[PDB]
């Protein structure tokens, strides 16, 4: 009997495991410096200006 | 008239037993327990 668990199973489920993309990629101006991972696009405005 | 020897009424002790041949479920006097679940019509938490 996991029925009034299931519900919880649910809503639980959802919220871990969805997520959205922000207005800094979507809507909003912001440079590659915030917009992109810093790890690999760090010199990439610098490199694609050379 | 026959006497016999018997044994003396101190040296031995009636001892009531109680016998059975199998061990009453939890809801022994309920003859539908799965009443409780086939009604729960709103879910059990």
């Amino acid at each position: 009997g996991g029925e009034a668990q299931l519900a919880m199973g649910l809503n639980d489920m959802v919220a871990q495991c969805f997520h959205m993309h922000g207005a800094q990629t979507t809507m909003l101006s912001t440079p590659i410096i915030s917009r992109a991972d810093f790890g690999v696009y760090h010199n990439v405005v610098t490199n694609m200006y050379r | 008239i026959k006497t016999a020897p018997v044994v003396p009424p101190t040296e031995q002790r009636d001892m009531v037993q109680e016998e059975r041949v199998g061990t009453p479920v939890k809801n022994a006097g309920n003859a539908n327990p799965a009443a409780d679940s086939d009604n729960a019509t709103e879910g059990v938490v």
